[PDB]
C-alpha cells in the first residue's frame, strides 16, 4: 500500500 | 502537503516544480544551475519552473529552463526506494535574486526532534485529490530511528528517515516528492514515499540528503 509521492504514485502491494 | 499552510509568494524561493505539460514533483535549487530532486520523478522533458507561487498563473519572477542533464543515482533502487535521490543540471543557470535563491547542502545530518519546512504542490487531501495553485508549506520533526522503523518494519534504509506526525492529519502527499525538507536552513530530506498520506502511525519517509552531499558534490564537479 506504500506509494511514492510523485505524479502518478508509484505504488507496492503493501 | 496535507494540513500545511500557504507559504505566500517566493518565501520558499530554493523550491522548484518539475513540469512535463503538468507539475509532477517538486525539488530543491541548489546552485544556479544544480536542482536536487527524487530518482523516482525521472523522465525525460523535464522543464524545470524556478520562481513559482501560482503554478497555473504567469504571475511574474517565473523562471522556465530546461533540464540538460538528469542524473539518478547509480544505485537507486526502484523497489525499496534506496538512493531515492537526483541531480539535474538546468540548461542555462537560472538568474538568481531574493525570489530564485539556493539552498545550502548539510554538513552534518540532522537530529531527531529538530522542526523542518517541508514544501510543495501536491495534494492537500488524505482521502481523495485537491491540487492546490500555490505553494503549500508544512512545519514538521524529524522522527527517531527507532519510531522510523516500527513504523515501516524491514522498509527504512540507513538512506531514509522519517518526518512528521503519528496522529495524522499533516504530511506531505502525491505531488510533492522530490521536493524540499530544511532544517535548520539546510536542505536535509527529498520527499519520497510514505503509506496514503497523513495517515496515522505512518509517517513521510525521506531521502537522507546528508548522506549524499559528497556524491552530490563529485557529480557536480565532474559535470
Ligand atoms: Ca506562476
Amino acid at each position: 500500500g506504500t506509494c511514492t509521492r510523485s505524479i502518478p504514485p508509484i505504488c507496492n502491494p503493501n | 502537503i496535507v494540513g500545511g499552510y500557504t507559504c505566500g509568494a517566493n518565501t520558499v524561493p530554493y523550491q522548484v516544480s518539475l513540469n512535463s505539460g503538468y507539475h509532477f514533483c517538486g525539488g530543491s535549487l541548489i546552485n544556479s544551475q544544480w536542482v536536487v530532486s527524487a530518482a523516482h520523478c525521472y523522465k525525460s522533458g523535464i522543464q524545470v519552473r524556478l520562481g513559482e507561487d501560482n503554478i497555473n498563473v504567469v504571475e511574474g519572477n517565473e523562471q522556465f529552463i530546461s533540464a540538460s542533464k538528469s542524473i539518478v543515482h547509480p544505485s537507486y533502487n526502484s523497489n525499496t526506494l534506496n538512493n531515492d535521490i537526483m541531480l539535474i543540471k538546468l540548461k542555462s543557470a537560472a538568474s538568481l535574486n531574493s525570489r530564485v535563491a539556493s539552498i545550502s547542502l548539510p554538513t552534518s545530518c540532522a537530529s531527531a526532534g529538530t522542526q523542518c519546512l517541508i514544501s510543495g504542490w501536491g495534494n492537500t487531501k488524505s482521502s481523495g485529490t485537491s491540487y492546490p495553485d500555490v505553494l503549500k508549506c508544512l512545519k514538521a520533526p524529524i522522527l527517531s530511528d527507532s519510531s522510523c522503523k516500527s513504523a515501516y518494519p524491514g522498509q527504512i534504509t540507513s538512506n531514509m528517515f522519517c518526518a512528521g506526525y503519528l496522529e495524522g492529519g499533516k504530511d506531505s502527499c502525491q505531488g510533492d516528492s522530490g521536493g524540499p525538507v530544511v532544517c535548520s536552513g539546510k536542505l536535509q530530506g527529498i520527499v519520497s514515499w510514505g503509506s496514503g498520506c497523513a495517515q496515522k502511525n505512518k509517517p513521510g519517509v525521506y531521502t537522507k540528503v546528508c548522506n549524499y552531499v559528497s556524491w552530490i558534490k563529485q557529480t557536480i564537479a565532474s559535470n
